[PDB]
């Protein structure tokens, strides 16, 4: 029995509104919700993200096209249902509200935990920790090449815990790390719906090993971490999810994402003068092998003419695919067991069609390639510098964090003021809940201090880091 | 869309895992005419060249492909060092 | 009687949608314009643009936030009316869709003409001209300072053109650049109702004398300029208008501009270190002489929770009050006569304490001012360098035109090449219309050649204006 | 919310204007206790000293309280033209 | 290859010297057939559009034409300036 | 006024000498009262945690409290190295 709510959850974790409440105080909830992702600080910083190129687009006018398509998607579901009388059996009567603004909120903060410099941004971060913990030393029993005297294995009981946090260091993931931002660090308090519309896998950040079958898609790439397990739980106790399952209105999200992955760096190429318009549709009819959607737009035009209308005719030849692959496995859907993805036609060659010109003839650029290298470099030596906290002590770190004001620490105590305020208070919140009198607390100490050490990385600007690089290296 | 890095990382481990016993993989990479999936050929063989097994797997998402490379991989090394 | 199917016009100019529509594809037109009006080179190009300061807020930021009040005033307007009964008297049956979309796009699209530099950007421009034109001249019989043969005074039917023209040309607002970008310019096609959001003034730009005292607040600045007049008589006639009347939604449109004045500057000052959150709570607790709407959101705290919760509580109530004021006016707003804005009483008095404190404290900091004096500067040095270009002759400019390689101007044709090309196919366009063989092409002709001059200044980015001086200036 | 150009370049002409009569003109300008509203006031008179007229103005916008001022200058103008 | 500076400074200053009698010269130019050399024709009429006389020039060099159009223009304003 | 780095360095030279002998050292520092001088409290116990002793000076200057720690460091290794 489909039943949409049970997964429409208008409670939050924090001052919870109890109570019954009518159709209309409803709306009014995840309105104040809009209202502080907008005018979030973690939203103002999507700006000096850069896409591709450093008029071009931005992370932030980039997922404000994605917000655009997902509204179009779930309109398209919300009104073929109605066709059909089936809104008043489904439980979606009185809440089409809420259900397109979560699909618009979820597509604007699909990229809020990406780390500067992007994908090879993401590695840099994992390569210097494997140098330093070892995860494929402690897959099996004791051997030990960590550098780390606390996390060697030696203990059956604490050996567990200590490959767990070897394996979960090691793997930094921006979808991840979105869930802790928005939770931990800037405390926004959200829904539980608007939560789980964020979560794309499932995959906990620790697992070693093979993935069931059933879930080895929604299982490709980690999910959260092990600081948010409890969190996690909750949340799947809160929206009535099994183990490994998925909300279903993450679905609309991702094929939204899917739509708008390089259209927009082919005409962002045209700004830039690698080629013109007129080669640009030369390549692309050669490489397509077009008429309804490409010529329509080409014979309608030349540069801002060309475009609008291709983007429009591609939209109306793909949103109605998307709802009705949403209709027809529903209850699949519903249950989040659905192992593939909205999106082997004519639709999904299209697709490729934009995918093979765009790294073939863009991506390939040398300015490209050479921004990535450069990124590359300017994480690991971040993470060289701060090197030094890492190899402390726990007492001397507690003095450190509590007195502030240390005589026999003076290049360490510097660079710990360096720190956002936020992460600091963060790292504070969650070593005060440990039990002081265990045999864990030292392995607990060190994957916080990691974990807020990785907090203040990925959260720069590309801009920031750069110049943070470059003087913390006495050069400018 | 592109392959995570955690799942490279997880290939060359396995890899070099497999090294350790003096063996040696090859590996193949293409795309199929109509199945509308890349396929990908892996060769397990000792220095002296002589061929053990071979095996072939086709999917059009990178991170299952090689996920799935990665545990035949690992299936491997264990039964070879289950005896040999 | 109020019918509000009279009003909303889903109607284009070119290839415009005939023949009876129902209820779902006429929310599609409206779909379709949002995907224009988003990925518009326009918008994207709103980001590189200072609102005050060069985590900052940009004007693409700054008109996110002022898109979510509106749809907010919009929501409890029509939810207000459905309490009357009065939804379907008003014919807002089935319409309550594009009722909030036009809104939304039109609060998104409000500051899309602004010249580079903002204020002092639209000042130096009008000095400038003023020193070539002495519109003061012309007032009356003939006298004459005027630089230009052409519009001098010398011919009673030829006379009024000559101080139309003279007028018109010194009178540069951005609101009036909005409506040419939108339509002249961008070639973006949109709904007579789209394009009448945006129309927040109804003074012409030609107008010299003393308005009307029934009209006196909706024709205190310049609302359109003379080369699009034909095309706002075909505007009123679509959408119902009286001459020198507003539409309706414009109101809304309106109001929300004014609640989002300085609430983000003081944010953004407390960003840059000019001084602490509790500095601010205390000069705010010094200005206002604030209970229920500051002091809430303090003890609710410290910097991103103390702004978080005071957005909320000044919405929770102005946002009704305003609702309450539409609803209660509402024969005369649906007229166009309207004299006066939606916001004398206590939520009025509010809005002006976060004006005193913001223009005492973060518009006088020496940083603000400088940027205000090396602005004015920089658009009067742009002018000059292209001055030659206005004292060619007929004859020379249609060579240059016409034959793009001119071996009697080398400096006049190398500057004409640095135009856009969008600007120029304007020019072409414009001029390929009026009577060739009639005394008043010339006229015309410098009328069209002085608006594309002030195209291309004020379709610049601050930063782009910038290195474009100090490079034709020799210095970079 | 701020004051437009051309109506504060409108009036700088009126006063260049009324000023080409070997006149002058005094601004006074404040804001008023519970009128919620500002208040410009302006005198005309000669170089001698000798005070013509004055005359007070009070809105809460500035645009219109400006185009008010104008206007009025212009009608002493007007006035004071039609004869001496 | 190009046109000389001072050919051109002359062209204009002939054409400013006639201009000087209130006349105006039209200007025009472009490729021939198969003669293979540039062409220009200049018109001499005064300011109620009383066409005067005509010339065409053709030339394969920049500067022997701009001289010979400078010159003709030269003879012209002297034969007009002989009488009337 | 600030402490000499010679003084750390000897500080931290003797801390390691004696965690040489598979030893632990805990610091405390403060201010007193009304004495006007700066306290460190110094305790050292081996690594089950049985404390041996602890030490506490007072000084106004950080040069001299410093090197009084080191010496009574660097006494405690002699005592506790001459037997056991
Ligand atoms: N420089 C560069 N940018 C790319 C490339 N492929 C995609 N992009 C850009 O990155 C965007 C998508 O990022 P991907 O790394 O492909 O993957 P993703 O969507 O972030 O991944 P998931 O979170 O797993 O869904 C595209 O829209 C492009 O703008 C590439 O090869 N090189
Ligand atoms: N530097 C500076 N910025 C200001 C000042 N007053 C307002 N601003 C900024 O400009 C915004 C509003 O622009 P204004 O020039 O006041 O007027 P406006 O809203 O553009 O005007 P209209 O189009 O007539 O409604 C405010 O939200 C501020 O961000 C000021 O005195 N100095
Ligand atoms: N930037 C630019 N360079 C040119 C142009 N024409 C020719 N050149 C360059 O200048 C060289 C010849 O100079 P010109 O000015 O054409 O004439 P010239 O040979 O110096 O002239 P004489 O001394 O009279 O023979 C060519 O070989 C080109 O390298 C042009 O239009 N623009
Ligand atoms: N940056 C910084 N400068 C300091 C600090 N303490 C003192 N100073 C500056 O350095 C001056 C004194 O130097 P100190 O290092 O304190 O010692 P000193 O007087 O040079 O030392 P002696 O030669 O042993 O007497 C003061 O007058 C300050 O100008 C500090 O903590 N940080
Ligand atoms: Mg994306
Ligand atoms: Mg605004």
């Amino acid at each position: 029995q489909i039943d949409f709510r049970k997964k429409i959850n208008w409670h939050r974790r924090y001052r919870s509104p109890q109570g019954v409440k009518t159709e209309h105080e409803i709306l009014r909830i995840f309105e104040s919700d809009r209202g502080r992702i907008i005018n979030s600080p973690a939203i103002r910083r999507l700006q000096q993200k850069t896409q591709v190129f450093p008029a071009v687009r931005t992370r932030l006018t980039h997922s404000m096209e994605v917000q655009q398509v997902g509204r179009y998607i779930a309109k398209e579901i919300l009104s073929r249902l109605k066709e059909l009388k089936l809104l008043e059996a489904y439980g979606l009567d009185e809440l089409t509200g809420p259900f397109e603004s979560i699909v618009e909120m979820s597509c604007l903060m699909h990229d809020i935990g990406n780390p500067p410099f992007g994908h090879f941004g993401e590695a840099a971060i994992n390569d210097w920790f494997r140098q330093r913990l070892h995860p494929e030393d402690a897959e099996s029993q004791p051997l030990d090449r960590c550098s780390v005297a606390a996390l060697r294995l030696r203990e059956e009981p604490l050996n567990e815990l200590r490959r767990k946090i070897r394996q979960d260091l090691c793997h930094f993931e921006g979808n991840a790390q979105g869930i802790r931002l928005v939770h931990t660090l800037m405390r926004m308090n959200l829904t539980w719906a608007q939560v789980g519309g964020i979560l794309k896998y499932t995959r906990p950040a620790w697992w070693r090993g093979e993935t069931p079958e059933t879930h080895h898609y929604l299982m490709k790439k980690p999910g959260y971490y092990l600081s948010e397990e409890a969190y996690i739980a909750r949340l799947r106790k809160e929206l009535n999810l099994a183990l490994y399952s998925r909300f279903p209105l993450t679905w609309i999200m991702e094929a939204a994402d899917d739509i708008s992955y390089c259209v927009a760096d082919l005409e962002d190429a045209v700004e830039k003068r690698i080629f013109t318009v007129e080669q640009l549709y030369h390549h692309l009819h050669e490489a397509w092998g077009f008429s309804l959607v490409v010529e329509n737009a080409w014979e309608k035009s030349t540069e801002d003419q060309f475009f609008m209308y291709l983007r429009v005719n591609t939209l109306n030849k793909l949103v109605p695919y998307a709802a009705q692959r949403f209709i027809d496995n529903l209850p699949a859907i519903f249950a989040g067991t659905f192992n593939h993805a909205l999106l082997a036609s004519e639709c999904s060659d299209l697709l490729k069609l934009y995918k093979n010109v765009a790294v073939k003839h863009v991506f390939s650029h040398p300015d490209v390639e050479r921004l990535e290298l450069q990124g590359y470099r300017v994480i690991s030596g971040l993470l060289e510098i701060y090197r030094p906290l890492l190899s402390l002590s726990l007492s001397d770190f507690t003095e450190l964090v509590e007195k502030e004001r240390v005589k026999r620490f003076p290049i360490e105590s510097r660079l710990f003021h360096k720190l956002s305020t936020r992460h600091r208070l963060a790292y504070v919140e969650a070593v005060s809940k440990l039990p002081s009198d265990s045999p864990e607390f030292p392995l607990w100490e060190y994957y916080y201090r990691c974990r807020l050490l990785q907090d203040y990385i990925s959260g720069m600007t590309d801009l920031y880091a750069w110049d943070e690089y470059r003087r913390l290296m006495a050069v400018e | 869309g592109r392959l995570y890095s955690g799942n490279l990382a997880a290939f060359k481990a396995a890899t070099n895992k497999l090294f350790q016993l003096d063996l040696a993989v090859i590996y193949d990479d293409w795309y199929d005419a109509y199945t509308r999936k890349d396929c990908i050929r892996l060769r397990i063989e000792d220095r002296s060249g002589n061929l053990i097994d071979t095996s072939t797997f086709y999917h059009h998402d990178e991170d299952v492909l090689f996920n799935m490379c990665t545990d035949w991989l690992n299936h491997m090394y264990d039964q070879l060092k289950d005896w040999k």
